[PDB]
């Protein structure tokens, strides 16, 4: 706890009587608290970054699981993620400083910024 | 009798039937004025002298709405005192008569509509 | 006629015990409690509300966010250049260059949809003859800046691996549409 | 006395920027200002095929989406003679009566406030966050569901969706009730609407109002009941049709055309044949993911209908539905190409915003946003 | 240079420039002169990321790219200036702050920009922004160590415009909206040294067009020290006739002799004793600014001026002061 | 003492409401794509609608046409007229169903 | 008439891969547009298609004869037109297949033309691999300076 | 690759090309395969049937997999 | 305003007729935009003769009608605040084009 | 040492961030996904942003829907009368970049062409929480800023 | 049709229709009067101008068609009356028949240019305030001529420059064989 | 001002259907 600075304590307030339903790797718990009341509030995360937290951080076995569109848990959908292309989470670093955020390859911070003249020139 | 036309603004007239006679009978005064082989005149002398009779018989304006199903005496009367407007201005800028040319060109096209779409009942 | 419509229409009631009942419902504002008492009822009953980063509103497999490239299991970009999202774009969001890769089947060597300039329609979803370009749930991609907003030509339409697991199980569950 | 009334909430009525010739407090004339919302949208469809054309529809009305592409569609089925099936027409309707709802649901209670009552607008955004649950799950998008497509329908509903819709009609009267004694009855509101915009049918027909306009005048004009576009000839619902024409008649129909919409919404559910989503003919609906991968002649139509387009034949028709706005009808000539050739969209709001003239000349100034209320004047049909 | 446009806006100018001091009221005019013309301007900027903001308009989509960077600290001078062909130098300051000197903002900051460049070596074009009349022995220390970044960056790189623009005016200046506000000291306005001066200001839009020019330009224009002045050789007095033009109000001057000026000005000089606190930006009596305004050497003498750029200066009468209407 | 006569009771908040989420195929949808009769018979001419109709006949009139008309149009008998769309107004509370569709 | 039509356009499509999205010519394909104006909607052939290897025909002409639907249009062009006799309808039947019997380049200049004669994807140029599509080349009715014959 | 070197700026993930190049031709019984896609028609891409009459292995153009006689 | 304009004369008159309203305009022009310093009303006489004249060889009579309705639509809406200001001030050899393009 | 002035920082952005007024420019229907983004589910009034209906007083501005050419005039001087530490959230793809219209003659290719923009929601028709995920990055934005620490240079 | 035998032959002058809604293309001298018929008339009420659509065809030589919808409130029918108005021929303005014709004869001049006659307030009521040029012509570009518009040291001002930007990339999708 | 005040007096509220209730 010790946040009485952030709507965490909202989330805080709820987990009293919800079922912890699985972690992913980055330690977002996912809660579901059902049967009670007020469908809609029953399926959260607490994004275990209590400060610094956004969403996106949800990464893409649980971000359907949290949005109702389905119902298999991210343990359940961890044994479907292909292994081949599979590719962690990156949280979205939009504007946290170059190199981070993503760039185009004409855009003169991109290390690479290629030349689009489709002549060769001579 | 009648409380009121359901459409605003279209008050409810009392001397439904004499007004009604008053209108088709300039009516029918006023047409005489267009050429008699125009399909203008035929109609609105048909569809006046309907109405003009019908209403001259009937007495009371529910009996001139159910035998003349048009609706109701009040919208009688703003049909009947638009089309008088009409007749006194087709008397001007006179359209009758068929020119000398006169190439007119019926694109009747008959394509078949789903039915599904608007059209209207 | 006004006058004579509100000389009739206050004549209707006109009968003693029903100016009553109008007077002590127009005085003890009576409607105007019926409001207070719904208003209250709403404010004790519970809250229709979402405390947003950690709990999000309700979406469907069927949802257009993100457009993510898809790939085949086995690597390979799904992406022929067939050119028929680039086509059916309502927008001209996405601009495709293809080039014979030196293995001799055919891919894009510049694929950028410009989210900017997209409509989320979902129309490159199905125009797609492969399913190599969907949208992702992800929807949650506001960038601080425009040029990071124009995704770029096969690189981060490549991120859709990441959110493969999802859009696998959503297209598996939509395929039946 | 000129005065600038611009809008006073924005995000609720967006670019209003009526320029008021006043007189004290008296408004003597409205002159509203428009193309600050004036997309190409009647140029920008003459260049892209039939199918790329239907998003602009969910656009031009943003609070009552689906109407337009229903008003669309309606249009390239008239020159296609594209045969919809009954399921097709039944959830066409089922989310045209769901988007009366929506519209209805916000334009009664952003009406609501911008005379002042706040609480109505959010127990009406929370009903219309509800019909946004099936917006989104039938199609994708919450707002611009590009679902009602020419040949029939998008995609068929999802297997939960009429179950949801059914739980939802169940716990939408109590809605409108609550919406309505908060209303209804209050005198701070009849006060605030009653003789407010009065517009004897005349005026409503002289200026083309044809919507819940039409039918405050007391002009028994709806198009559903006139030209039966869909199975609403088959489905009963009664068009309340108002008695004085005032501002507070349009509330009340607005308010009833909410339920008869439930209405028709319960009906669309008890009776929804299981048959084909979209039209059999392939050459005007692409057929579906399954069957253009494992069949050649289905996958060079899905390449010649996301590609070329259907090519509708050389025709010109006026198709117009009863959107909730008003009378919303494409005028869409069609040159014999995959190209709509002036895609015409007549929209009420245009001829409704028109009616701000008359409607609030002798009112005073704080009714002019009454007026701008009941018209349901959205700016991106105008 | 490779141009590939029409116009600008989105056409290409070759122009990958680096306009070290875009993010001030020089800075907007040249930065939207090189990204309406259709060239990309690495705008560098130092602290807060609003400061740049208001320039990543007037460029389309990476035309103008903001980067930060530390002024004392190379290694990020280098970066900003990775991919570019022309620097333009306007980091320049008329005060003293706490942490950056006088010689430490105007000299030793153009002369370190001018070696980074140097070992950059592709800076085509490495304009070197300076006030006219900043020459050794003038009594403003910003003119000497302006006149020190001159000579700096023409030794450590050779070829390097130098423009010497007067005080510039325009909208957001510090020449002009100075006065105003200080009028709004109910009319009073402090010339200073009896309006005497003679300077020559110029309307900022032609100082950037002469800045831009000087690109455009062929190899001429390299090493040649440009004095931008203007038109219309002004007396601060005169010039101030002409914002009372603008702003409805009635003339109320007052002179100041110049020893009365340095004593009002005295305070605000102790900016590198009073440690824990900044002071705040002095306006209209700037110790050194003043001791620039004695001597009227602020004239365009025999050097070249805008004709040797084909440009002729808007005057300072009409549009190129009406950012004196906000203020009526 | 409000709108609450037992039918209220039907609450906003449902809590029982999508119990199956949309993504979880607990039944795999079929979504016919054609009717039965119309797969092993792709026969197509006849079940045209683009293309099958009838062609436009633009045919013009000249002055003989339409005075041959005029003189054929004899008189405006009754059903000779467009009929009237007859809609009156009728005040109804909750007749129809009762309230309950 | 119709009906034949639709017959043999059910036929052509009935052994044809579906490669119209890889397909190089899928915007600017006779069968394609004969299928989607004069062809049924649909297709009954549910079975395994034929497929046929792709002949190298040189550094010009790609060879896709999966795609090609032996009218034989190829095989006549460079028999009469092009006339050097390198490409012939090897086999019969649905076996059919249209190129030169041993890997032999079309040694013949005036044989690339074959991408305009052949109605399929198919023959298609090599250079112009997969590099754009029929619709978004903007067509410029210019003329040739290589050769005098402009 | 070079191809691949025009919209892969990472380097560092293996480029699909390889991770198409290094997964082995399916042996398979007839003179055609399907190919319909990864296993779910529906989820693939059209299908294409290749030829295997050659000795090398014929690579689908759609998926890059690649299918050998086995006799 | 019905195009009386059966003959080039009346088309003429209405000219005449639109440059009169457009001269003795000037001065809410010039009030409403400030631009009684910058130009001198001879200047913006000068410029309405010049466009009225550089559009004089129209031996049309409905286009110039045409170009009279435009003209009163951009008076229109110059004399009144719908447009700015910044503009009216604005409205009042080979070789040199080979150096800068191809075109 | 420096710590008080990351802390008064960390103050004023926590400020600056609780309490976020936005002149909502709600042009079209992106109005309509912020009105529900301001209504009873996703709460604006929750994270201190209050809908105001004047520039004079609103740290950012919402501009949603499309910017249409002659709604450019008005955008940027209701954003020229807003309180310096102002920001701008482009709402929808009609708003961040030219959109559906992109290629409109009537319409801006992006409200990026009239007023500097500072977080971009992204999505045509954004989920009422994708424009409350792009608020909720204007505050980290705000969090980044450090005012103060520039001012001591 | 009732309404094609009481209707004056020369009113009806080009065209006729029967399908896809009932159409009068008629010439644009007898067009408020054949508006003034249809309207006002016992057997014909159309009282109700749904749309005045400009439609543009480069190929013809009066390139306008001003196609005005009318619907019939009273006996439930469509009428579409059109006309044929090239740039420069001012036509009869309904505007004093059916008052919402206002604001549609404005849209069609500004969209296309076919000025109204006697049509008090005809201004341009959808483009912008200096707009020159007439968009939903064939002729006018997409893009616009100029109409970028960006903020610049003109503070407070939005200029109006020649306009620039992706180029519209225009799909040739028609097929051959129609 | 002589301007037509707003009377908020009226008729009674009776929801007015359409005649096509039953049988149309
Ligand atoms: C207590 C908490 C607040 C209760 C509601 C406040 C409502 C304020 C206005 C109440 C009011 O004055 O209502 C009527 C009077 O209420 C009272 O007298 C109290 C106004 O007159 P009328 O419309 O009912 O009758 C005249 C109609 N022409
Ligand atoms: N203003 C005038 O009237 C005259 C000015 N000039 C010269 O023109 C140039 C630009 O003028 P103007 O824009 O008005 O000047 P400003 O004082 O407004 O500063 C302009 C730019 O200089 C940067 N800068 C100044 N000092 C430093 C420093 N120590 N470290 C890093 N950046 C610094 C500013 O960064 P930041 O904004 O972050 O502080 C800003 O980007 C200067 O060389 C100036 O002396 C010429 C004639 C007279
Ligand atoms: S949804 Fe897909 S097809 Fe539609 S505009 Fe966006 S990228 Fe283009
Ligand atoms: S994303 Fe789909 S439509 Fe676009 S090139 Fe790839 S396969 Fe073709
Ligand atoms: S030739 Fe190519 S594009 Fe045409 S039908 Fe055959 S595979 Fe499809
Ligand atoms: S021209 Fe093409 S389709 Fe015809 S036989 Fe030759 S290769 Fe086959
Ligand atoms: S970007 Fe899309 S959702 Fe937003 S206003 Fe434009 S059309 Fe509407
Ligand atoms: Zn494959």
């Amino acid at each position: 706890r010790c946040l009485p600075d952030g709507n965490l304590l909202q989330t805080k307030i709820h987990n009293i009587g919800a079922t912890l339903v699985g972690v992913d790797k980055f330690g977002n718990k996912y809660y579901q608290k059902l049967g009670d009341t007020q469908y809609g509030r029953h399926r959260w995360v607490e994004y275990a970054s209590k400060d610094r937290y956004n969403a996106s951080q949800v990464p893409a076995e649980w971000h359907g699981w949290l949005h109702f569109i389905t119902d298999h848990t991210g343990d359940e959908l961890l044994s479907l993620k292909p292994k081949r292309y599979g590719l962690e989470h990156k949280e979205n670093f939009s504007g946290e400083g170059d190199a981070y955020i993503y760039h185009s390859k004409g855009h003169t911070l991109n290390p690479g910024q290629k030349n689009w003249t489709r002549y060769q020139s001579w | 009798v009648k409380q009121t036309t359901g459409i605003v603004g279209l008050d409810v007239v009392p001397n439904a039937r004499a007004v009604l006679i008053d209108l088709y009978s300039k009516t029918l005064k006023e047409i005489q004025a267009v050429p008699e082989d125009e399909g203008y005149r035929k109609a609105v002398e048909s569809f006046t002298r309907q109405r003009l009779n019908v209403c001259k018989e009937e007495e009371d304006w529910e009996m001139i709405e159910k035998r003349l199903g048009c609706g109701q005496v009040e919208e009688l009367i703003e049909e009947a005192r638009d089309e008088l407007t009409l007749i006194g201005k087709m008397i001007e800028w006179d359209p009758w008569g068929v020119p000398d040319d006169y190439e007119c060109e019926v694109i009747e096209n008959d394509a078949p509509i789903p039915k599904h779409v608007p059209q209207h009942r | 006629d006004d006058e004579e419509a509100e000389q009739l229409a206050k004549e209707i009631s006109k009968d003693w015990s029903t100016v009553f009942e109008r007077s002590m419902n127009t005085l003890f504002l009576t409607e105007m409690v019926r409001g207070l008492s719904l208003t209250l009822k709403y404010f004790f009953d519970p809250k229709v509300t979402i405390n947003y980063p950690f709990e999000k509103g309700p979406l469907s497999p069927r949802f257009r966010g993100e457009h993510a490239l898809r790939r085949y299991p086995t690597g390979e970009e799904r992406c022929i250049a067939c050119k028929l999202c680039e086509a059916v774009c309502p927008a001209q969001a996405i601009t495709i260059e293809a080039e014979e890769r030196e293995d001799g089947s055919r891919r894009t060597t510049r694929y950028d949809i410009d989210m900017t300039k997209c409509i989320y329609c979902g129309f490159c979803q199905e125009a797609c003859p492969v399913d190599a370009i969907v949208e992702g749930p992800n929807f949650e991609f506001a960038t601080e800046t425009h040029e990071e907003l124009l995704y770029d030509k096969e690189k981060l339409l490549e991120n859709g691996d990441r959110w493969e697991t999802e859009i696998a199980e959503n297209l598996r569950s939509e395929s039946l549409y | 006395f000129t005065l600038n009334f611009g809008p006073q909430h924005p995000a609720a009525h967006g670019v209003l920027r009526l320029v008021l010739e006043m007189n004290g407090e008296v408004v003597e004339r409205a002159e509203p200002h428009i193309g600050l919302l004036h997309r190409g949208t009647e140029k920008l469809i003459e260049y892209k095929t039939y199918l790329q054309a239907l998003p602009y529809f969910d656009r031009s009305d943003y609070v009552s989406m689906m109407a337009q592409e229903h008003a669309y569609s309606l249009a390239v089925e008239k020159l296609l003679n594209c045969e919809v099936p009954l399921r097709a027409q039944y959830i066409r309707v089922l989310f045209c009566e769901i988007t009366r709802i929506l519209n209805h649901l916000l334009a009664l209670t952003t009406h609501a406030m911008d005379v002042g009552a706040l609480t109505p607008f959010l127990w009406a955004f929370e009903e219309r966050e509800k019909l946004l649950e099936f917006y989104e799950r039938v199609s994708g998008a919450r707002m611009h569901a590009s679902f009602i497509r020419p040949g029939g329908v998008a995609q068929d509903l999802p297997l939960g969706l009429c179950r949801d819709i059914d739980s939802f009609t169940q716990q939408f009267a109590s809605r409108i009730d609550e919406l309505e004694e908060m209303l209804t009855g209050n005198r701070i509101w009849k006060q605030r609407l009653v003789d407010i915009g009065t517009v004897t049918a005349q005026q409503a027909k002289d200026w083309g109002f044809s919507g819940v306009m039409l039918r405050g005048p007391g002009v028994c004009w709806d198009l559903r009941r006139a030209a039966p576009y869909d199975v609403y000839d088959q489905l009963d619902f009664d068009v309340p049709v108002g008695t004085r024409g005032d501002c507070y008649d349009r509330y009340c129909i607005r308010i009833e055309e909410m339920r008869q919409s439930l209405r028709i919404i319960v009906q669309c559910l008890n009776q929804m044949p299981s048959g084909m989503i979209k039209a059999d003919d392939r050459k005007l609906c692409p057929p579906s993911r399954c069957r253009m991968k494992l069949s050649m002649e289905s996958s060079i139509h899905h390449f010649e209908l996301y590609t070329e387009g259907f090519s509708v034949p050389a025709s010109s028709t006026y198709t117009a539905v009863e959107a909730p706005k008003g009378e919303f009808g494409v005028f869409l000539v069609s040159n014999g190409s995959n190209r709509p050739y002036r895609c015409k969209i007549r929209a009420p709001g245009f001829a409704h915003l028109q009616g701000l003239d008359f409607m609030s000349k002798h009112h005073m100034l704080a009714d002019v946003v009454t007026i701008i209320g009941t018209q349901d004047i959205v700016f991106g049909e105008v | 240079l490779a141009r590939k446009g029409t116009g600008g806006r989105s056409s290409v100018s070759g122009i990958v420039a680096t306009v070290f001091g875009a993010t001030g009221f020089l800075g907007r005019y040249l930065v939207q002169q090189l990204a309406k013309m259709g060239s990309q301007v690495l705008v560098p900027f130092r602290g807060s990321e609003d400061s740049p903001r208001h320039l990543k308009l007037m460029g389309d989509l990476g035309q103008v790219v903001p980067m930060k960077f530390d002024p004392r600290d190379e290694d990020s001078i280098k970066a900003v200036m990775a991919k570019a062909n022309v620097v333009i130098n306007l980091i320049g300051r008329e005060y003293e702050t706490r942490n950056f000197s006088f010689e430490d903002a105007n000299h030793h900051i153009a002369e370190k920009l001018a070696l980074v460049a140097k070992e950059h070596g592709g800076i085509m074009r490495y304009i070197q922004v300076s006030c006219l009349g900043a020459s050794v022995s003038s009594p403003s220390r910003m003119l000497r160590a302006k006149a020190a970044a001159e000579e700096a960056v023409l030794n450590a790189l050779p070829e390097a415009t130098i423009m010497r623009p007067a005080t510039m005016i325009g909208t957001e200046d510090r020449i002009l909206n100075p006065w105003s506000m200080f009028v709004k000291k109910y009319g009073f306005l402090p010339l200073i040294g009896g309006g005497t001066t003679k300077f020559q200001p110029v309307y900022v839009v032609d100082v950037a067009a002469a800045i831009v020019a000087a690109l455009k330009d062929d190899g001429s224009s390299m090493g040649k020290t440009y004095e931008l002045g203007g038109p219309d050789v002004f007396t601060t007095h005169e010039l101030a006739e002409i914002m009372y033009d603008m702003i409805r109000e009635w003339p109320r001057y007052v002179k100041l002799p110049f020893p009365i000026a340095k004593a009002m000005a005295a305070p605000r000089d102790f900016m590198v004793n009073k440690v824990p606190f900044p002071l705040p930006s002095p306006q209209i009596f700037n110790l050194d600014q003043i001791n620039a305004l004695t001597t009227d050497t602020l004239v365009s003498d025999n050097a070249l001026k805008f004709q040797d750029l084909d440009l002729v200066p808007h005057k300072l009468k009409g549009y190129p002061v009406e950012f004196l209407i906000q203020y009526r | 003492p409000c709108a609450h006569p037992e039918y209220l009771e039907a609450v906003p908040k449902a809590t029982e409401y999508r119990l199956r989420c949309p993504a979880t195929i607990d039944e795999e949808a079929i979504v016919p794509s054609s009717d039965p009769e119309t797969v092993y018979n792709i026969v197509y001419h006849g079940r045209d609608q683009r293309r099958n109709r009838p062609p436009i006949r633009r045919y013009v009139l000249t002055k003989d046409n339409v005075v041959q008309m005029m003189n054929e149009k004899k008189s405006f008998d009754v059903s000779d007229f467009p009929k009237v769309y007859l809609t009156t107004v009728e005040e109804d509370l909750d007749t129809r169903g009762g309230g309950y569709e | 008439a119709k009906k034949a039509r639709e017959g043999v356009m059910e036929f052509l499509l009935m052994n044809h891969p579906l490669d119209c999205p890889i397909c190089d010519q899928g915007g600017e394909c006779d069968l394609q547009d004969q299928s989607m104006a004069f062809g049924s909607d649909r297709g009954r052939f549910t079975e395994m298609k034929r497929s046929v290897v792709d002949k190298n025909l040189g550094p010009l002409v790609k060879t896709v004869m999966t795609r090609c639907i032996q009218c034989t249009r190829c095989v006549r062009f460079a028999s009469e037109v092009a006339g050097v006799q390198d490409l012939g309808i090897l086999g019969r039947g649905s076996g059919e297949e249209i190129g030169t019997y041993v890997e032999k380049l079309m040694t013949s200049e005036l044989s690339g033309n074959v991408i305009d004669i052949c109605p399929v994807g198919a023959l298609t140029s090599k250079p112009f691999a997969f590099k754009a599509r029929n619709w978004e080349l903007k067509a410029t009715e210019t003329i040739d300076v290589s050769d005098a014959v402009g | 690759g070079n191809h691949t070197a025009k919209w892969m700026q990472d380097r560092s993930k293996k480029s699909p090309m390889e991770l198409i190049s290094e997964v082995p031709p399916i042996k398979v019984d007839g003179r055609i395969v399907a190919c319909e896609g990864d296993t779910n028609p529906a989820l693939g891409h059209p299908i294409e049937f290749i030829c295997l009459d050659l000795n090398e292995p014929a690579i689908c153009k759609y998926c890059g997999l690649r299918y050998v006689q086995d006799h | 305003v019905p195009p009386n304009s059966a003959n080039l004369t009346e088309a003429r008159r209405r000219v005449f007729d639109f440059f009169r309203a457009a001269c003795r305009s000037i001065p809410t022009i010039m009030d409403i935009y400030n631009l009684q310093d910058v130009v001198a009303p001879s200047q913006l006489r000068y410029a309405i003769s010049a466009q009225i004249r550089n559009n004089a060889h129209i031996t049309d009579p409905k286009v110039i009608d045409l170009l009279i309705f435009k003209g009163m639509e951009e008076l229109t809406d110059i004399v009144d605040h719908a447009k700015q200001r910044h503009h009216i001030i604005g409205q009042y050899d080979f070789l040199k084009n080979f150096y800068t393009s191809n075109y | 040492a420096e710590f008080v002035i990351s802390k008064v920082d960390d103050l004023m952005n926590w400020a600056r961030t609780g309490s976020i007024w936005p002149m909502t420019f709600g042009l079209a229907c992106c109005a309509v996904e912020m009105m529900h983004t301001g209504a009873a589910r996703y709460d604006l009034d929750r994270f201190g942003i209050i809908f105001r209906p004047s520039p004079r007083q609103s740290d950012c501005m919402i501009v949603a829907g499309t910017l249409t050419n002659k709604m450019a005039p008005a955008l940027r001087k209701v954003y020229d009368q807003m309180p310096e530490p102002r920001w701008v959230i482009s709402m929808g793809s009609c708003a961040n970049g030219g959109g559906y219209y992109h290629y409109s003659y009537s319409v801006v290719r992006g409200c990026d062409r009239i007023v500097p923009v500072d977080i971009y929601v992204p999505g045509c028709p954004p989920t009422a929480e994708a424009l409350l995920y792009g608020l909720l990055q204007l505050q980290k934005k705000i969090n980044r800023r450090k005012d103060f620490l520039h001012w001591w240079n | 049709k009732y309404s094609w035998e009481t209707l004056p032959k020369k009113w009806v002058k080009k065209m006729e229709r029967s399908e896809h809604g009932n159409r009068f293309d008629t010439n644009t001298d007898y067009l408020f009067q054949l508006l003034c018929f249809l309207k006002l008339h016992t057997y014909t009420r159309v009282q109700v101008l749904i749309d005045i659509c400009g439609v543009d065809y480069p190929s013809r030589k009066r390139r306008f068609e001003v196609v005005y919808n009318l619907l019939s409130t009273r006996y439930n029918s469509r009428i579409r009356v059109q006309t044929s108005a090239d740039e420069v021929t001012r036509i009869s303005s309904v505007v004093s028949l059916f008052p919402s014709a206002g604001w549609w004869e404005r849209e069609v001049w500004d969209m296309f240019g076919v000025s109204f006659i006697n049509h008090p307030d005809l201004r341009r009521i959808l483009t912008d305030y200096g707009f020159e040029g007439h968009p939903l012509r064939k002729d006018f570009p997409l893009s616009g001529y100029v109409q970028v518009r960006y903020d610049d040291p003109e503070k407070r001002v939005v200029s109006e420059p020649i306009e620039m930007t992706q180029e519209f990339r225009y799909f040739d999708f028609a097929s051959p064989w129609e | 001002a002589a301007a037509a005040a707003a009377a908020a007096a009226a008729a009674a509220a009776a929801a007015a259907a359409a005649a096509a209730a039953a049988a149309a």
